[PDB]
C-alpha cells in the first residue's frame, strides 16, 4: 500500500433562508 | 427551456464535489463512464420538458405537492 | 400515458371502424368479449381470495383516477 | 446378528431420513405461506403510502 501510494507521488512529482421551514430542515 | 443567466446576476455557490469511486459503482467502467457523461452532457445547458419529465416522476404525487406547497411560501414571502 | 396502458386491463376499448352492414353498438360488444380474459378486477373476484379482491379493488381506483382526468392545478395556486 | 443388524439399522436410517424430509417440506411450505401473507402487507403499505400522496 505504501509502496504504491509513494509512486503514484512519484509519477505526478516528475510530471507536473426564513421564507421557508423546509429550507432548514 | 429555461437558460442561465448574464454574469453579474449569477448568485454562485460552492458546491461540495464528491470524491471518485471505483467505475462499478458508477456506470461500470471508465469507457462507460465516459460515454455516459458525455450523453447527459447535452442536458446541463438549459432546463426543459425531459428535465420537468424526470423531475416528476422522481418526485411521485407527494414530492410536486410539497414543492408548489413551498413554492407558494417562497412568493408569499416575496 | 399511464393510463393508456391501463386501459386493456380496465375494460377500455378505443372506437372500431365500420363497414357497411354493421353496427357500431354490435362489434364494440363483440371486442369486448375478446379482451376479457384481460379484464382484472373481474377475473381476480372470479378466482382471487378476499384479500386478493380488496387490494386489486382498491389498486384498480388508484390506477383510473388521475388528475388529469377532470382536475387542474394552475387555477388553485393563483 | 449380522443380517439382524444390517435389517435394524436400514430401518432407523429410513424412519428417521423421511421424517427429515418431511420436516423440510412443512418449512418450506410455512415460507410460501409467509411470503404470500408479508406480500399482500407490502401491497396494503403501497396503496396506503400513495392515498396520504
Amino acid at each position: 500500500t505504501e509502496d504504491k501510494r509513494k509512486e503514484k507521488r512519484k509519477q505526478k512529482q516528475k510530471n507536473l433562508d426564513a421564507r421557508s421551514v423546509l429550507l432548514e430542515a | 427551456r429555461f437558460v442561465r443567466t448574464v454574469l453579474p446576476f449569477s448568485q454562485e455557490f460552492q458546491r461540495d464535489k464528491q470524491p471518485n469511486a471505483q467505475p462499478q459503482y458508477l456506470h461500470g467502467s471508465k469507457a462507460l463512464n465516459l460515454a455516459y457523461s458525455s450523453i447527459y452532457g447535452s442536458y446541463r445547458n438549459f432546463v426543459g420538458p425531459p428535465h420537468f419529465q424526470v423531475i416528476c416522476r422522481l418526485l411521485g404525487y407527494q414530492g410536486i405537492a410539497v414543492v408548489m406547497e413551498e413554492l407558494l411560501k417562497v412568493v408569499k414571502s416575496l | 400515458c399511464d393510463l393508456l396502458h391501463a386501459a386493456p386491463f380496465q375494460n377500455i376499448l378505443p372506437r372500431v371502424h365500420v363497414k357497411e352492414g354493421e353496427r357500431l353498438d354490435a362489434k364494440m360488444k363483440r371486442l369486448e368479449s375478446k379482451y376479457a380474459p384481460l379484464h382484472l378486477v373481474p377475473l381476480i373476484e372470479r378466482l382471487g381470495t378476499p384479500q386478493q379482491i380488496a387490494i386489486a379493488r382498491e389498486g384498480d381506483l388508484l390506477t383510473k383516477e388521475r388528475l388529469c382526468c377532470g382536475l387542474s392545478m394552475f387555477e388553485v395556486i393563483l | 446378528y449380522t443380517t439382524q443388524s444390517l435389517a435394524s439399522v436400514a430401518y432407523l436410517i429410513n424412519t428417521l431420513a423421511n421424517n427429515v424430509l418431511q420436516m423440510l417440506d412443512i418449512q418450506a411450505s410455512q415460507l410460501r405461506r409467509m411470503e404470500s401473507s408479508i406480500n399482500h402487507i407490502s401491497q396494503t403499505v403501497d396503496i396506503h403510502k400513495e392515498k396520504v400522496a
